[PDB]
Parts: C-alpha cells; sequence; structure tokens
RNA sequence: CCAUAUAUAUAAUUUUAAUUAUAUAUAAUUUUAUAUUAUUUAUUAAUAUAAAGAAAGGAAUUAAGACAAAUCAUAAUGAUCC
C-alpha cells in the first residue's frame, strides 16, 4: 500500500486553510445562480482546525468573506449541501401588576429607581416635591429631557427614588432610569431614545 | 534620444511631492482680505462673502505618494536587465 | 506512572553515525543501514574561524570531511557550530552523505 | 546560464543511488523516465531557408555562374 | 430538489424565487431553442474537455496561442533551435518541435500516474488556479499556486512534516490506518513536478534538481531549456495556451490513472 | 483581572442599605448597510449617514545593557577597627 499525503494542496504553506476553502469554492461555484436574501468561529477556533501557527488573518477574512457569501444566499433556495458545509463554522420587560414600568439607573456614586406610570405628569423625588428636591434648574432639565425626547411629558407620572452621590448625580440617575423605563411602554421608540443619549450610561467615575 | 540606466541597487525617490489642496477656508480668508481692502472694511460691496466664511470656518477653522512603493515592485520587470 | 501520552526517551522514558542516519532518511530517504555499516568517514580539515563583532570576538567551528564507500562513492561535507567541533563534525557528516 | 547537466541526468543519479545501495526503493517515476530517454543534446541548429518567402540562406553566386 | 420553498397562492402574482426556478426551467429547456452554435472556443472547455495527445494538430496549438515566443529583446540565445522565426517583433515558436515534446512530456505523466506516482502541479501566475486544481483533482495528484515556498523539498522536514498523510490501497481507497509518528514525519516527494512559469519558479526547479525529482516545463523563449527534464516550447504568458497545455498534460495523466483502476479491478 | 451591563443562586426585606450584599456565568478588540473621496481600486482606509448595541475607561504581567548606593534604613557575607 501506499502512504500520500492527504491534502490536495499539501504543499501549500497552509494545506489545511487552501483545502478548507477550496471546499467552500466549489460550493460557490456549482450554486453560483442561486440569488441572495449570527457569528463565525473566531480566529483561535478556526486556527485550531486549520493551519494553527500557519493560519493567516487575511486567510481568516478570506474565510469570513466566502462564508458570509455562502450563508447570504436566499433561505428559500438554499440546500442541504450549503447548510451542512457551512455547519461545521458555526460556533421581554412589561408592566407590572399596577401598571407601571421599574427602572434602576446610575451616575457616578448615585443610584435611582423609578416607577412611571401612564399620568399627567406628575412627578415626586424621595416623596418629596421635584422643586424642593432638585433645587438647580438644570437638573430638573435634565430629568425632563428624556420625556420630551419622545413628547411624552405631561403623559406620564413619575415616581423616582434615589440614594448616594449628589444633586447632579441623583437627576441624571433619575434621567437614565426614566429613558430605560419609557422604552418598555413603547419599545419602537427605544432607538429615538438610544439617538438622544440619554439610554447610554454615563461610565466616568472618580479616579484615583 | 533614449537613455538607459545600468543595473541599480534601487528604484526610489528621494523627496516624492504630493499635491496637497490648498484649505478651502484659508482662500476664503484671503478673497475677504482683499474685499476689505479694495471697497473698505464693512464694505457693503463684498459682505456676502462674509458670510459664506462664517460658515464655512463655523464647525472648525481649517475644516501619501505610492510612487516608490510601485517603482520597488515593478522594478525587477522593467529594467529590461539581461537574462542568467 | 505518569507517562505523557508519548514518551521520548530511550532510556528513561518510563554516537554521529546513528544521528546522521535517522536524519538522513528522515529528511530525504537514505537508507540507515547502508550509511552506518558502507559509509567511512575521515575529516579532512579542522579549524576555529572568527568573526569580529562590536560586542565581542566569535568564534566557530569548522570541519570538512569525505565519506565513501571505498566502492566508487565520495562525497565531501562541510559543517560550522559555534558551540563545539563534534557538532560542526557531525553536520559535515550529514553534508557528505547528502553529496554523495 | 551555462547548458545544465543535473536536470536531465536524474535518472542516472538515481540508478547510482540505488545500485551503491544508498536508495532501497525505485522511485516511481524511475521506470517512465528510463522508458522515455530525456532530450540530452541543447545545440544552435543551422537554417537554410526562410519558411514565410523561400528565400535560401547560405547561397553565394560564383563569377563562372554570370 | 428545492427544500425549504414556501410556494405562493394563485390569487397572488410569483414571487421572486418562483420566478428564478420559472426561468431556470425556461433556460433548461426553451432558451437554447433557434440554432446549434459550432466552432467556437469557449474558454471553460480548454480545462474540462481537454484534447488527447494523438488528437493534437499544428493548428490546434496555434489556435491556442502557444506559438507566441517573448520579444526578440529578451532573447534568451539557448532557446534557438525551437524558434521558427520572428514576426511582428516578437520570436515564433516551432509548433512541430511543441508537438513532439509536448507528446513526449504527455507520456511521461501518463507512465508516473498509471505507476501511482506522485504528480505536482506547480503554476503562481494570477489565474492558473482553475487549471491547476482540476488537473489535480483529475490526475488525483496535488497542485501549489499561491507560493512555493523555498525549500519544500530539500528542506520538507522543516516545511511540510507537520501536515497530516494517509494510507492508501492500489485503488487510491482510504483504509483509515494509524501512521506511527515516523511515518509521519518521513519526506514525500513528488514522483513529478510540472511548472506553468518556470522563469518565476528557479526555486522550485533547482530543489528538484538536488532532489532528483524530474521535471516539466512550459519553456519560452526567454526560459533555460537545460533547468528541465522535459520541457515543452510553448507561450507561458498566454492563460489560453497554458491551460491547452496543462489540459492535455492533465488528461495524459488521467488516462494512466484509469489504466491503473482497470487492471486493479481484473 | 478590575470597572460597566445583564442572568442564576443566596437573604424567612428587623444586621434592610433588595436602589443593597457576594459567588458563579455571559458580553465587545463592537457588528452591520449604504453614500462620497482616496486606494495596491475591492473582499481596502478616511469620514458621514442610517441599524442592532449598556458598552465608554483602566492596571498588571520579560529580559539585555548602562549608570547611580552605604539613612544599602533595600540586606547578607567578608575585610579591617574598639
Ligand atoms: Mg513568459
Amino acid at each position: 500500500r501506499r502512504i500520500v499525503p492527504k491534502l490536495a494542496t499539501f504543499y501549500s504553506a497552509n494545506p489545511n486553510h487552501e483545502d478548507r476553502i477550496n471546499r467552500l469554492e466549489r460550493l460557490l461555484r456549482k450554486y453560483i445562480k442561486l440569488p441572495s436574501q449570527a457569528p463565525w468561529i473566531s480566529f483561535d477556533e478556526y486556527a485550531l482546525i486549520g493551519g494553527g501557527t500557519k493560519l493567516k488573518p487575511t486567510q481568516y477574512t478570506q474565510l469570513l468573506y466566502m462564508l458570509n457569501k455562502l450563508h447570504n444566499i436566499d433561505p428559500q433556495l438554499t440546500n442541504d449541501e450549503i447548510t451542512s458545509e457551512l455547519s461545521q463554522y458555526y460556533k421581554i420587560k412589561t408592566l407590572d401588576e399596577f401598571g407601571r414600568s421599574i427602572a434602576v439607573g446610575k451616575r457616578k456614586s448615585s443610584t435611582a429607581k423609578v416607577f412611571v406610570v401612564r399620568g399627567t405628569g406628575e412627578i415626586l423625588v424621595n416623596g418629596r416635591q421635584l422643586n424642593d428636591y432638585f433645587l438647580k434648574m438644570k437638573d430638573r432639565e435634565s430629568i425632563m429631557y428624556p420625556l420630551q425626547v419622545i413628547e411624552s411629558v405631561g403623559k406620564y407620572n413619575i415616581f423616582a427614588t434615589t440614594s448616594g452621590g449628589g444633586p447632579t448625580g441623583q437627576a441624571e440617575s433619575i434621567m437614565h432610569a426614566i429613558a430605560k423605563a419609557l422604552v418598555v411602554f413603547n419599545p419602537l421608540l427605544k432607538s429615538r431614545l438610544h439617538k438622544a443619549g440619554v439610554l447610554t450610561r454615563d461610565y466616568r467615575h472618580v479616579e484615583r | 534620444p533614449v537613455y538607459r540606466l545600468p543595473p541599480l541597487p534601487r528604484l526610489k525617490v528621494k523627496k516624492p511631492i504630493i499635491r496637497q489642496e490648498a484649505n478651502k477656508c484659508l482662500v476664503l480668508m484671503s478673497n475677504l482680505l482683499q474685499c476689505w481692502s479694495s471697497y473698505g472694511h464693512m464694505s457693503p460691496k463684498c459682505a456676502g462673502l462674509v458670510t459664506e466664511l462664517k460658515s464655512c470656518t463655523s464647525e472648525s477653522a481649517l475644516g501619501k505618494s505610492n510612487i516608490n512603493y510601485h517603482a520597488a515592485r515593478l522594478y525587477d520587470r522593467i529594467n529590461g536587465k539581461p537574462h542568467d | 506512572n505518569i507517562l505523557p501520552p508519548g514518551v521520548s526517551l530511550p532510556n528513561d522514558g518510563g554516537s554521529k553515525s546513528a544521528d546522521v542516519a535517522a536524519g538522513l532518511h528522515k529528511q530525504t530517504g537514505v537508507d540507515p543501514d547502508y550509511i552506518t555499516r558502507k559509509l567511512t568517514m575521515k575529516p579532512l580539515v579542522m579549524k576555529r574561524v572568527s568573526n569580529q563583532t562590536g560586542k565581542g570576538k566569535i568564534a566557530s567551528f569548522y570541519a570538512l570531511v569525505v565519506v565513501g564507500d571505498k566502492n566508487g562513492m565520495v562525497g565531501l561535507g562541510e559543517g560550522k557550530s559555534r558551540e563545539e567541533m563534534s557538532k560542526a563534525i557531525f553536520k559535515a557528516h550529514w553534508d557528505a552523505v547528502r553529496n554523495l | 546560464m551555462k547548458i545544465q547537466t543535473n536536470a536531465v541526468n536524474v535518472l542516472q543519479r538515481t540508478s547510482a543511488y540505488l545500485k551503491s545501495g544508498l536508495l532501497k526503493e525505485t522511485p516511481a517515476w524511475y521506470n517512465v523516465v528510463a522508458s522515455i530517454p530525456p532530450s540530452t543534446k541543447f545545440t544552435r541548429e543551422p537554417r537554410f531557408k526562410n519558411p514565410s518567402n523561400g528565400h535560401i540562406i547560405g547561397k553565394l553566386v560564383d563569377v563562372t555562374e554570370q | 430538489p428545492y427544500p425549504n420553498l414556501i410556494p405562493s397562492a394563485n390569487d397572488k402574482p410569483y414571487s421572486s424565487q418562483e420566478l428564478f426556478l420559472r426561468q431556470l426551467n425556461h433556460s433548461m429547456r426553451t432558451a437554447k431553442l433557434g440554432a446549434t452554435i459550432s466552432k467556437v472556443y469557449y474558454p471553460h472547455k480548454d480545462i474540462f474537455y481537454p484534447p488527447l495527445p494523438e488528437n493534437i494538430t499544428v493548428e490546434s496549438l496555434m489556435s491556442a496561442g502557444v506559438h507566441l515566443g517573448q520579444s526578440t529583446s529578451l532573447w534568451r540565445s539557448s532557446t534557438q533551435s525551437y524558434i521558427y522565426g520572428e514576426y511582428k517583433g516578437i520570436h515564433i515558436i516551432d509548433l512541430n518541435q511543441t508537438l513532439s515534446y509536448l507528446k513526449r512530456a504527455a507520456k511521461v505523466v501518463e507512465g508516473v500516474s498509471e505507476s501511482g506516482g506522485i504528480i505536482l502541479f506547480l503554476g503562481t501566475r494570477q489565474g492558473q488556479k482553475r487549471g491547476l486544481e482540476e488537473a489535480a483533482k483529475k490526475t488525483h495528484g496535488y497542485y501549489v499556486s499561491t507560493r512555493w515556498i523555498p525549500g519544500t523539498l530539500t528542506n520538507s522536514t522543516e516545511i511540510s512534516g507537520i501536515w497530516e498523510k494517509q494510507e492508501i490501497d492500489s485503488n487510491d481507497n482510504p483504509t483509515e490506518r494509524a501512521l506511527s509518528p515516523n511515518e509521519t514525519s518521513k519526506q514525500v516527494k513528488p514522483d513529478l513536478l510540472v511548472v506553468l512559469n518556470p522563469t518565476e519558479n528557479r526555486n522550485a526547479l533547482l530543489e528538484a534538481i538536488k532532489s532528483r525529482v524530474p521535471t516539466i516545463a512550459i519553456i519560452d523563449t526567454d526560459s533555460e531549456p537545460s533547468l528541465v527534464t522535459y520541457p515543452i516550447p510553448g507561450n507561458d504568458d498566454s492563460l489560453r495556451s497554458v491551460n491547452f497545455l496543462l489540459g492535455v498534460l492533465a488528461r495524459a495523466g488521467q488516462r494512466g490513472l484509469q489504466n491503473r483502476l482497470a487492471r486493479n479491478n481484473e
């Protein structure tokens, strides 16, 4: 009997990668006519099955390009061959019983927990009036901003409960929590809120 | 006539010259300065140009040669050296 | 015992001619038995060659050997080694076997 | 480049290796290359006739012909 | 046939995928009606329907552009005997010599494949991968088209020693036997090397010379004939001529393989 | 590994700060679709626009030279001295 190298690309730099790309090209070539229209294995994961140390990032990008081209084929016209080949490389909030959306936000060392219900724009902070708790107009406007982004100011009642940090931190925590609570009532507005900058935590904090 | 260089260690330009395009803000400023020089400062004639500058610099005040690479890549093909 | 899946210790696993023959059969397909039995080596040149370098002078050992089966096959091999002369002789034997 | 000897005489080198005992198994190509000898002449060949127009090269008309 | 496809209702119009399948059905049946095309060159066929060595004529070699040699200013004078003449500033290759050398090289490839040897198709120019891969697949051989690593033959342990190897029967059937580490780490050397661009692959030619690997190549007007065992005078810079010659050699190898299998099945 | 965002567990919500505490686990080096300009011209960068995004920061972790030391209080051993 005869000992021969397994792969047709044995004398290339990275025979495993070349052979795998050859199979992918063969499938992409047989079914070139099919029209078109979920992460893949990582670089180390493909290194294990390919060239290992010989694997190169350009080779990995080529693999991903072919895999994305094959996957992007229209699902209704795909078949068992393409899916079988590709399989080798594959790696809700609601209101409570009282109709309230509960959210928790943070800013600096301040934390806020807000109950947002449908109402007429009334707001309480720590059981106190907004103007009594927040003397600074800027903080009040910061709390208002997410409500007025979705133009729903005057349509919800807010019960905010803060602790930690100072005035501005508590106010902006109320802001972020109010945004997160508002997303529940109408998920379609989330992107709008997300584009206003009120749905992203301000990760900035005091550093040594 | 054609001049043929000897087999050279390299084919490279010492100082590749690139065509940076003069900033629009600078030329608009120059035009405004010439306007106020001729008609006068805050003259009615060229005041419109001022508006453009007020916009053009509003966001920011001011708003690459591959010859050596290609020469090095292609030299072995085009040098026309004798065979061996 | 706690042996790994494959040990490689020929005495504890739980010369020039032999290593030359094995490496040559591994790298080029030459027969080990022919090398070990039939070929004979005599070192022709053995010297020390030096190279200057900014940090210091570096010494290396150069060996030139000739191998042959005395029946019409002869080869010349040269070997360099900074570490030891024996390794230079080993490399020279390797090259001479390759140049038969 | 000089006319290269080693490229076309691979069969002879392999035969020496095999008969000496340095190589034990004949390569698969040995019998084929033995059956089909490589061309081992690299000679500049004279040309006496231009095929395109038939002009004959290498002819001198002697004095007697005129 | 076409799983995971949801047809449309009769009341509604065709979908995009239904239109695609409808047009495919039209194409496979009626689009080819009206005439049959004859005596027209289709490039893909040069890879998939190569002619046998005995059926090759000088006209067929000239149609592929095999005769068109390098510029007269880049002449390698050692290739004088292969040249028919010069025309329009380039040297013309003598296609009768090309036919003889090509038939000889095809016989060499057929013999090597019939003996079960390893055939390596090396060509590193831009668009040569398709023909190289098809030749290797139909000859049960191997190919390289990205780059020839220097030392692939003379330093095989440090280059190709890590890749896996395989025991196979006389009928090229996998045996799935477990190979010992020493067997896996041996050099596996090509029995025949064919080079499409020998001018840009001097390293491979020199390694084959050192390792005693007989080699075939397409020898253009500027290439050295004596660096290879079995030269093929022809144009190496045109993809059509290269693919024609490669297809001829690959068909010879396939014929040798088929003869081997036929004898093993009797 | 921190920090951040989430999930599970734990707490008979009087050790109450459940907005909390600390264990395990996940997540990102962000992913994409186009437009323009450059491009080794695409299976590329600069931006900008749109979409899914909580995702925006940080520390540590190796050797080779060369200089400086006796509050070298960053020590040991030795030399000498009472
Ligand atoms: Mg050429």
